């Protein structure tokens, strides 16, 4: 979700 | 050198501003919308900080994400208690340079009870004379202070990391050494202080959960990312599925 994609960049 | 302490100071994040309109009169919706936005901003910096911590990449990617989310509130509350101590000697709550709470705001936000607990925590830094070094080591230990009761994916590496952060904080505690009355007691004091972050983060979790639930009916905006964390991870804490690791009983 939204946090994993933050975690990604 | 003091390798470990160097790293903690090197990665410690800068000032994060909330973007709040300090010339509008205070309403609940504005204060809470500014806090939700600041919450997301500080979360972005917490991810970067955390990923740079010694050993953090020993953890399974999934344990990494989970401890960030679970420990977010305790972390922000602790950093904020320190900022209030250093910036205003604990008279007000220094969420951000552009979002300082006086008693009127504490009350308009409808989080007075939680705010008063936070101010107390802030005074404690004074009372105990916490050094900037002890602060940094304690804050680092808080990212490893809250886990699912059913354990993590690679729990053994977590256990080792945490043990090693406990060690570093013991190595660094402030005392005249030829007396472990100070050193053994200092540790006691600091671990009591760390424990007390948890009920406060729990009250704040409870209030934010409730606010998300009724948010449409009170005009508070949650960033999409905060909405997901509140609805997906927050309730594991409130339901007892994820729990703090306490020093004392
Ligand atoms: C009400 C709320 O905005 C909720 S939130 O930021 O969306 C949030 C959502 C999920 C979490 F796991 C933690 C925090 C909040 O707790 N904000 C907030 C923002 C900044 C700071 C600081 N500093 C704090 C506090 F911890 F210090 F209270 C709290």
């Amino acid at each position: 979700g939204a946090f994993q994609n933050l975690f990604q960049s | 050198q003091p390798i470990f302490l160097n790293v903690l100071e090197a990665i410690e994040p800068g000032v994060v501003c909330a973007g709040h309109d300090n010339n509008q009169p205070d309403s609940f919706a504005a204060l809470l919308s500014s806090l939700n936005e600041l919450g997301e901003r500080q979360l972005v910096h917490v991810v970067k900080w955390a990923k740079a911590l010694p050993g953090f990449r020993n953890l399974h990617v999934d344990d990494q994400m989970a401890v960030i989310q679970y420990s977010l509130m305790g972390l922000m509350v602790f950093a904020m208690g320190w900022r209030s101590f250093t910036n205003v000697n604990s008279a007000m709550l220094y969420f951000a340079p552009d979002l300082v709470f006086n008693e009127y705001r504490m009350h308009k936000s409808r989080m007075y009870s939680q705010c008063v607990r936070m101010r107390h925590l802030s005074q404690e830094f004074g009372w105990l004379q916490i050094t900037p070094q002890e602060f940094l080591c304690m804050k680092a230990l808080l990212l490893f202070s809250i886990i699912p009761v059913d354990g993590l994916k690679n729990q053994k590496f977590f256990d080792e990391l945490r043990m090693n952060y406990i060690k570093e904080l013991d190595r660094i505690i402030a005392c005249k050494r030829k007396n472990p009355t100070s050193c053994s007691r200092r540790f006691y004091q600091l671990t009591k202080l760390l424990d007390s972050v948890q009920p406060i983060a729990r009250e704040l979790h409870q209030f934010t959960f409730d606010l998300l639930i009724k948010s449409h009916m009170v005009s508070v905006d949650f960033p999409e990312m905060m909405a997901e964390i509140i609805s997906v991870q927050v309730p594991k804490i409130l339901s007892g599925k994820v729990k703090p690791i306490y020093f004392h009983t």
